[PDB]
Formats: C-alpha cells, structure tokens, sequence
C-alpha cells in the first residue's frame, strides 16, 4: 500500500520507491533541477535539487533519494536555500557572460533558477574556463563554453535515440561533452537535445539570432509532416 | 592504561619489510593457511560473530564496523552472484600499507579474501589493484596461482566443499577510482564516477549483484582474527577502537617507514620510537597530517598529547583516516604544502558533480594566490565558506576530503596567511 | 512594420477554472472551444535501475 | 547626462556595437523600437532592421 | 595547473582511423583469457584490461587502436574514448622509450623531489613535459605513486626507483640510455619500507602454525 | 636469518608477465554466471 510522507508538515500518500522530488511535486512544489528529466534516467550530478529532511543532518538529492515512511521534507529550509545558493554560485562562477549574445536568452533555466534560488552577487575573483566548440551537424550549434556538464544530451542520445556517439571526455574541471572526433550527431530525433539542454550550449542553428522568447506568440497546432500527428 | 609497545609475537603482519619468503611455503611457515577448512566449516555466522567480537573497523579511511557491513552482506541469496571486492587503489597521498601487504603477504591477502567470501556467501572476490603497482600485482598473481595449485582456492576450497574464485583487476591511475562505488564503476569498464547511495553496494554492487567493498588491510587481518580469537584483538586497543594498525610515517622525519603498532599509540611516542623523531628534534615540529591528505592537519600543540586513534583524532578536529602520518617540521611552507594537496585533489577529481568540480578548481586557484600572498584578508573567510559549500553537497567523499585540509590550514595557520598577504601588500607598495 | 485590423488580437484573459472561463465566454456571447488540461502521468523513477544485473535499463555511461 | 537624438555607436575598429539582444526593445516603455536580426555573412549576431519611431519615443 | 593535452581528436597522418593496428595472436589469446574473467553478458567490463594490453603492444593508443578495441568488445567507440580520456595511464600520444614519472605530491615534496626533477631536466636537457630529441626519454610529473615512505621516487615503465638523490637518478638515466636495466627499489641502502636506522620491529623469528589458535577450532 | 631481502623475484617481470599469469590460471577458474543475454544492448 501507499506510505505516508510529509512535505513541510503536510501529509502526502505516496507509493514506495517514490523520490523526494516526486513527493514534493505531488504536494505541489517543483524542486529546482538541472540534470533531472522525467523522461530520462536519474543522474543526480548537478546537485541543485538538494533538500533537507527534518532530522537528517545531511541534505539528500531529491531527484534520486526514495522516500521513507515518516519523512518530513523541508523544501524551503535554511539548509536547502544555502545548498541551492552554493550550487548556483559554482555554476555561474564557471559560466561565461554570454546572455545578450545567447539564443537561450530569456528562456534559460540557469537564468531563471539563478533569479529564483541563487544569490545576486559574485565572489569569483579568478579567470573563467573556455572550452573549444564542437561541430555535430547543420542542425545543432554548439557553444560548449556554456555547458554545465548536466549530461542530459548524452542520456537522451543513448536511451531515446539509440545512438551512443555522445559522452564526456577527460575528468575534473576539464571534462568536456562531445564526440571526441569530428562526427556529426545526425538522427531523426536530434532537436530534442536542443530542447532539453538547460543552457545555451546546444541551440537551434536555423533559429539562431532571429528572435527572443518574449516576442514569440505561441499557437498550439499539430504536425502534418508524417502520420503520427505530433 | 597505556597503549603501544606491540610485541612481535602479536603483530599480525609478519614478513613485513620483505625479510622472509613471501611464497606459499613461507606463508605456511607462519600461521597462514592453518585450519582454513575448519573455519569455513564453522561457516558464515561464526565468522561474522568473531569479526563483531573483534570489533574491527574500516582500515581504508572511514572506519565502519566490518562485522556490521558483512552482516549487511549476509542476506539470503535471490538468484544473483555474490562478490567481495578488495580495494587496493592506494591513491591516498601518504599510504603504503596496502602496497606492503600485497607485496609481502599476498597469501595472507588471499586467505582473507577466501574467509571474507565465505562469511559473505560470495562466489567471487575481485581484488582491484592500482595500475602503478605492477610488480605487486604480479606477485599477487603468483600467490594466487600457488593457492590454486595447492587447492586452497577454487572448487572445493581447502577441502570444504565451498567454491570460491579470486580475480585480480588492474585499474589505471585514478585516485577517484580508489573510492568504493567508483571502483565498482571502473570494474564494469566505465569511466569510474561514484554512484549514489541508495542503492547501497550490499544491495546493488558490481554487475548489479550483491558486492561488498573491503580494504586490503581489513581482509588481510580477517583470517588471523578467525584463526585466533577476537577477544585478543579487542584487547589490543581502546574500548571502541580495537586491534593493531599499520602506520606510514613519512615527511620531515629521520627514518620514514611503515610499521605496525597498537590502535591507540600516542603520536609523539610513535614518531620518537619507530621513525627516529623529527629531523630537527621534537621542538622543531610544525604540523602533522595523521590520516593522509583527506584528514586535516594538527599543530605541535595537539600532537604533543594525542593518541593515534579514530575517536581520539576525531576529538582533535581531525580523523584517523588511513593512518598516514605526514610530518612537517618548522622549516617548511605549510601553505604551499596544503596548496599542493588541493592541486592534487583538483587533478584527481572525477568531475561528475558540480560542487566538488567547480569548487575544488576554485579553491586550487585561491590557494595558488594565497601561497604568494596575492590576496586580501577578507578572502580567508570566503575560502572557508566555499569549502563548507563543497563539503556535504557532493556525491562522494572526495569533495569532503578536498575541503578538510583547507579548513585545517585556515583554522590553525590563519596568522601565517595574513602575514604573507601583508608582506605581499608591502612589496607591491614599494614598487 | 506588421499592421493589423483585429482589436482582440492581443486580448488574453486568465481564469482559475474551466467552468469560470466557460461561463464568461457564454455570457459575453463569443463562440468557444474548450481543451482539457493535460497533466503528466506519474512515472516510476529508480536510480538503481541504471545498474540492473539482467535488464536493458543498465546505462553504458554516467 | 542630457537625452537628445538617438544614435548607434561603433567600436574603435569600426564594427557595430549592437549584438541584437533586444534588451532595449524589451525595456522600451513606448514600444518605439523594432529589431530584426539574422546571422551575418561572417556569423556575427547583427541586426538587419533597427527602427526607432521618434514620434512614439518618450526620450 | 593545466595538463597541456587536449581531450579532442583531430585527424593527422600519423593518427587516423586508417592507421594499421591489430593484436598479435598471443595478445588475442590474452584477450580471450581476460574476457572470461567476467560474467556472461558483461563483456564491457574488459575495456580497461584490453586497452592496457593494446597500449603495451603498440607503445601508445591511437584512435585506430581504440576503434579496434571497441570492435573486439562490441562496445561503443565513444565509451572506449571516454575510458581512454578519463584514465591518465593511457598514452593517447606517442611517448619516449622510457617514461619517467616524477611524483610531486606533498609527502614527496617535503623531501627534495624538486632536486630530483631538476637533476632529470638538466641530465636530459628537456622540460617537464617534453621528449628527448632522440625519442629515448619522456619526463612528466605525477601524483602520489604509493611509495611515500620511500620519497623521493620516480616510475620508469612500471618500475619504482625510490629514495633517490640527484646522483642516483642521473646514474639510473645513464644506465637506461646505455642499454642496461637498473634494479628497481631504494637506492639509499634500504631494501624496503623498513626504517633506515634499523629494524625497530619484527626482529625475532616468526611463530609457527597455530601459535595462538582459538580453542574452538 | 632475516637480513636478506627475499622479494627479489620481481626484478625479472616483463611487459606481458601479468597477462601471462592471468592466462596460466585460466584453467583453474570456474564457469561464470550468465545474465541471460549476450549484452545489455541485446
Ligand atoms: C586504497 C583505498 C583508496 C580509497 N580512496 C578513496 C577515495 O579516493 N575517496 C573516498 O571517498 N574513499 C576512498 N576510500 C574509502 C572507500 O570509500 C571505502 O571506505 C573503502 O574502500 C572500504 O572501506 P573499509 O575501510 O571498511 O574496507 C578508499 C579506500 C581504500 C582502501
Ligand atoms: S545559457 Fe543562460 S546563463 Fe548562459 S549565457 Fe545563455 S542565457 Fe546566459
Ligand atoms: S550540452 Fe547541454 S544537455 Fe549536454 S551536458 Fe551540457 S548543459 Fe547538459
Ligand atoms: S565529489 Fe568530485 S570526485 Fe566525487 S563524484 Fe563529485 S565530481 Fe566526482
Ligand atoms: S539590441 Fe538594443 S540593448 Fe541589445 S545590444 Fe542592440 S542596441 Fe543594445
Ligand atoms: S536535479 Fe538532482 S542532482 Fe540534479
Ligand atoms: S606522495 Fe609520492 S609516492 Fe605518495
Ligand atoms: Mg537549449
């Protein structure tokens, strides 16, 4: 049967094996996340989803930790806020200043989560990291200095598209996401990496520089290019 | 009561220093491979009880009850293989005990693997040895071949009806692959980035099977504990810290070495007895790192009266770690030494998760500026806060181990940092 | 520039409930098409499925 | 600090400073700025249309 | 500091997928022995040993060798590239005949490891990441090698030379370039990790079998 | 007599010593467990 957990003291009935992030979503709280995608596997590396359990001295990765009976999840606690601020601080410390020239622009998860969960000032007094851009076809434009090594594109590529030509090379702060060779990521499902990349590292090349998200009007229609009716 | 003065009749790791034969005949000249069949017939529950009574704690860093861990592994079979994984990726900066155990007591290591596998119900034992230890791995393979020929391992091991295999896996250079979950990942032919708990290795380990990771010294002292009692092993040591331990004394010392002593020998006595003391005398001591790079440093004041023990060093805002005693005398640059340690951590970071990755690179840069004073006094507390953000927010314990030396340096030698910054400010002002 | 002649081109209204929106549209006399809210189905996520002993869910990279 | 007639500046090299980021268009209270951009022949992020209506601008 | 080696591959005449490479039949037998050390359905676990064997055979790891290993193990070439780039013991670029690796961590830095490095640099006339013009020696800095009590030390082709002094390391380099093979181990008179002053432990003969065995067994 | 270093057999090993030792004790092994499939990709 369902077990009883608590989110900020509010009782929730969840199935065994449900994660902390899913319990908070069920109660109505969307925990900030970068590497977590519901359609993909659980990676738990960006560490942005760390939350505090009421009696646990250590924060837990909400996207990977299954809930136990009688767990009180403190979503808006001081420890959770400090953890989110620290993770955002590291991300933006190594992130480059490209927002005006970056197509992700006003629809960026890094920007929005920085404005909602991170600090507003920088303590980084050193130089930043620069990463050589790759070329993976005429559809996806890669500016890899903006990558946050969230491994969404790798996981999507392998699991969904059945193509394992993406991965991380090297280790440490020098880890780079790409192909390691001049190979184009050509597949019939290669725009979804543009969609799911939380930052502007992977962007649409035909759409490059043309518009900004706040200007666009969204019309909900269907697809006719095939018989799927997407 | 007093601790130390361990007797050669009670030292578990005989043949240390390689002064006796390391082959099967040499090991059998000592107590090795004695009544192993009787122990296996005693079975898993008896071995686990003996280990619990002995109270052996984890010898490869974080000291956990090995009896409790193996009891965790002692769940009933559910249609999957069972593995004991012996960690020999001795990448900790200061440790040579595992190398000595492998190179000089390979049959002790193999018998310990067999006993642990019998206690865990394990079909196989993968000894993951670091790739730099090529000669040690070859000696281990020679000993394994001798054991197989003698029938001590293989089907019907030691004539007990229990089938057990021992394999040796040579890793590449990765201090992160030293870690248990990263080691499991490296065995499976992946990059070697640590997993997230849960699932715990006792539930999902290498190949997805129940596998338990144990240190070389832990598995090597297991069969001696089984052959002997464990009341004796508990007698050697304090109440909650029992047994003998291998200490690697190195650095600014007269006679750097690796020795075996009681688990609560005072640090000053150990340095003055088994290593010839500090080079300029004990009055010339500056700092000591008692458990490898991960553990923080303690100054001479703490080292004067402290016991080389888990709880004793925890009460000293430090840890026992892997019992690697690095001694730094008064004529050294402590800031530069800690900067070199942080650079090591930056080089050895697997880079999977953001806090350790970015923060360790950031702290490397900050310390590189600190060692020349090219900073401001307001940045010391900023560095402390960065270390606190790194610590506890990472997948594996390398993030915590990369911030503890920084915290120790800030805690015990802040005046030195401020003095160096003031010196740099004065020098820049003059020009 | 992009000219227009439709006064209600930029007119978007917010309603808390489908019933409220339908009532407003009916009382104002416009025709209306109602589309039901699409909520994602609950999904079972497990970190340990990435290391399955005998299932295809095992991942080849991290 | 006087606000008068508008102008588009350049770097000393002669290259245009504007990068088609549309921040001015977004923040313009009177919606007096219209911007359309595309990749240039050398791949730069440069505008093709940058119109300001001085009868609509509030300066 | 920066490693100085890139983690992307650009095709060159000396390093391209068309570079001829294959295992010798003895190495194929070794691969067959290695592969069945892992459970059925987990052939991917042999990537590291097979790559190490390929590097031992060829002297370094070209992209052709990586692709051949991927074909042999039926694993993705990108996964093979991930492993090869992650692990630092794999030579993705040609190196000299003798790969001197000076350990420069704090336990070795406390002793004059800088003296060892300077002596090696002046003996060969190369920098800390270069190769001698005759393709004989390559010199690099490495992290802890597990011989801290025997600091300072270097590793030259899976052999440890410990307790080094500038004269000792210069003699080792001269002996290597002459053609002989020096004996690995401490050069200061010690045989192993024992204290130089003398054996402070294990000075009495070891006890025989069943010295303090329990009454139960 | 504990004055002679008896761990001198390791000044003979060659490039393929470890792998040859692994080959030699291949016959001493036992049948490996099977996951039921050729590869996780199958
Ligand atoms: C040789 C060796 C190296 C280790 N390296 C690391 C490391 O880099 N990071 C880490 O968090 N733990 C490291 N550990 C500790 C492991 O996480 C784990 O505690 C150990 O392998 C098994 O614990 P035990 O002492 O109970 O046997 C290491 C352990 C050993 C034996
Ligand atoms: S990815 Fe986001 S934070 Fe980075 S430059 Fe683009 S808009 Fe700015
Ligand atoms: S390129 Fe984008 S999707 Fe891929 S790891 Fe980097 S941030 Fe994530
Ligand atoms: S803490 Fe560092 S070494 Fe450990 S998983 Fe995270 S990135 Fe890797
Ligand atoms: S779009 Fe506007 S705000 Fe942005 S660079 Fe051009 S003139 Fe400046
Ligand atoms: S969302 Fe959980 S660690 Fe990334
Ligand atoms: S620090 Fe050099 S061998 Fe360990
Ligand atoms: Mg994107």
């Amino acid at each position: 049967n369902l077990i009883e957990v608590f989110v900020d003291g509010q009782s929730v009935m969840v199935e065994p094996g449900t994660t902390v992030l899913q319990a908070c979503e069920k109660v109505g709280m969307q925990i900030p996340r970068f590497c977590y995608h519901e359609r993909l596997s659980v990676a738990g590396n960006c560490r942005m989803c760390l939350v505090e359990i009421e009696k646990a001295p250590k924060v837990v990765a909400a996207c990977a930790m299954p809930v136990m009976k009688g767990w009180n999840i403190l979503t808006n606690s001081e420890k959770s806020k400090k953890a989110r601020e620290g993770v955002m601080e590291f991300l933006l410390a190594n992130h480059p200043l490209d927002c005006p020239i970056c197509d992700q622009g006003g629809e960026c998860d890094l920007q929005d989560q920085s404005m909602m969960f991170g600090s507003d000032r920088s303590r980084f007094l050193e130089g930043k990291r620069a990463v050589e851009d790759k070329n993976i076809g005429p559809l996806v434009k890669t500016i890899m200095t903006r990558c946050i090594q969230c491994t969404r594109c790798i996981r999507f590529a392998s699991e969904i598209a059945g193509v394992d030509d993406l991965g991380t090379t090297g280790r440490g702060n020098d880890m780079q996401v790409g192909t390691y060779i001049e190979k184009m990521f050509m597949s019939e499902l290669s725009g979804n990496i543009i969609d799911i990349c939380p930052v502007g590292a992977l962007t649409s090349k035909p759409y490059a520089f043309t518009a900004r998200p706040w200007e666009t009007r969204k019309t909900e229609s269907i697809d006719v290019m095939d018989a799927v009716g997407s | 009561t007093s601790f130390g003065s361990l007797k050669d009749e009670d030292r578990i790791f005989t043949n240390l220093y390689g002064r006796h034969d390391w082959r099967l005949k040499g090991a059998q000249s000592r107590g090795d491979w004695y009544k192993t069949k009787e122990i296996l017939l005693k079975g898993p529950d008896w071995i686990l009880g003996e280990v619990k009574t002995s109270g052996l704690r984890g010898r490869g860093g974080a000291g956990f009850p090995t009896g409790l861990k193996w009891s965790f592994m002692n769940k009933p079979s559910d249609g999957r293989p069972k593995y004991l994984v012996v960690n020999a990726d001795e990448g900790e900066p200061g440790t040579c005990k595992d190398r000595e155990i492998i190179r000089h007591d390979p049959h002790k290591l193999v018998e310990g693997c067999l006993v642990g596998g019998r206690a865990m119900g394990a079909r196989a034992a993968y000894i993951y040895i670091r790739g730099e230890f090529y000669n040690e791995a070859s000696n281990l393979q020679v000993a394994i071949r001798e054991a197989y020929e003698a029938g001590l391992i293989g089907k019907n091991a030691c004539g007990s009806g229990y089938d057990f295999d021992v394999f040796v896996v040579r890793g590449a250079g990765a201090y992160i692959c030293g870690e248990e979950t990263a080691l499991i990942e490296s065995i499976e032919g992946k990059q070697g980035k640590p997993r997230l708990k849960p699932p715990f290795p006792a539930d999902v380990g290498v190949f997805g099977c129940p596998t338990t990771v144990a240190n070389v010294e832990t598995v090597a002292v297991s069969p001696t504990i089984c052959r002997r009692g464990g009341a004796w092993f508990a007698s050697f040591g304090r109440e909650r810290n029992s047994g003998t331990k291998l200490f690697n004394i190195s650095g600014h010392v007269n006679h750097p070495c690796t020795v075996e002593e009681e688990m609560s020998v005072p640090l000053k006595e150990l340095i003055e007895k088994h290593a010839g003391g500090v080079i300029g005398g004990w009055d010339n001591l500056l700092a000591v790192i008692p458990g490898g790079s991960s553990t923080p440093l303690i100054p001479k004041s703490v080292c004067e009266t402290v016991l080389m023990d888990f709880d004793a060093l925890v009460q000293a805002q430090t840890g026992l770690g892997t019992a690697a005693v690095i001694v730094m005398d008064r004529s050294t640059d402590i800031v530069k030494a800690i900067a070199r340690l942080i650079e090591f951590y930056k080089h050895e970071s697997c880079g999977q998760c953001t806090p350790c990755r970015e923060g360790v690179d950031w702290m490397n840069k900050v310390m590189a500026r600190f060692v020349k004073g090219d900073a401001r006094p307001a940045e010391i507390d900023s560095l402390w806060e960065i270390s606190k953000q790194i610590e506890g927010h990472t997948i594996c314990a390398l993030g915590d181990g990369a911030a503890w030396p920084v915290q120790g340096l800030i805690r015990h030698f802040r005046p030195e940092l401020e003095e160096r910054m003031q010196q740099f400010a004065l020098q820049h002002q003059a020009r | 520039w992009s000219s227009t002649a439709d006064p209600l081109s930029n007119l978007v209204l917010t309603f808390s409930t489908k019933e409220d929106a339908v009532a407003f549209a009916e009382k104002n006399g416009w025709s209306f098409d109602v589309e039901e809210r699409k909520v994602p189905k609950p999904k079972s996520k497990s970190y340990g499925a990435n290391f399955s002993w005998n299932k295809r869910t095992r991942v080849s990279t991290k | 600090r006087f606000r008068g007639e508008h102008a588009l500046r350049r770097y000393p090299s002669g290259e245009e400073r504007c990068i088609a980021c549309k921040l001015c268009e977004a923040v313009c209270p009177a919606q007096a700025i219209t911007i359309e951009a595309e990749p240039r022949a050398d791949g730069s992020r440069r505008t093709t249309r940058y119109d300001i209506d001085m009868t609509k601008c509030i300066y | 500091g920066a490693g100085g080696a890139l983690f992307v591959h650009r095709d060159t005449p000396e390093n391209n997928p068309d570079t001829p490479f294959d295992f010798t039949p003895e190495n194929y037998k070794r691969i067959e022995a290695i592969v069945k050390n892992y459970p059925e359905g987990h052939k991917a676990a042999a990537v590291l040993p097979v790559l190490d064997l390929a590097q031992r055979q060829n002297g370094w790891l070209p992209i052709s060798a990586m692709n051949k290993v991927a074909e042999i193990l039926q694993v993705p070439p990108m996964r093979v590239y991930e492993v090869a780039t992650f692990y630092t013991m794999y030579n993705r670029k040609p190196v000299g005949k003798y790969h001197i690796q000076v350990c420069t961590t704090t336990p070795c830095m406390l002793r004059n490891s800088d003296s060892i490095l300077e002596a090696i640099q002046k003996k060969l006339g190369i920098k800390v990441g270069e190769t001698t013009p005759d393709k004989l020696f390559t010199l690099i800095e490495v992290e802890c090698l597990g011989a801290c009590v025997n600091a300072p030390m270097v590793q030259i082709n899976d052999n440890y030379y410990e307790d080094l002094t500038p004269k000792d390391i210069e003699e080792i380099i001269d002996e290597l370039k002459a053609g002989k093979i020096p004996k690995p181990g401490p050069r200061s008179g010690r045989f192993s990790c024992e204290p130089a002053g003398g054996l402070t432990s294990l000075t009495e003969p070891p006890k025989g079998p069943g010295f303090g065995v329990q009454a139960g067994l | 007599d504990n004055s002679t270093y008896r761990n001198l057999q390791h000044h003979e090993y060659s490039t393929y010593t470890f792998l040859d030792l692994n080959v030699e004790l291949s016959k001493f092994r036992m049948p490996q467990p099977s996951s039921g499939r050729q590869s996780p990709r199958h």
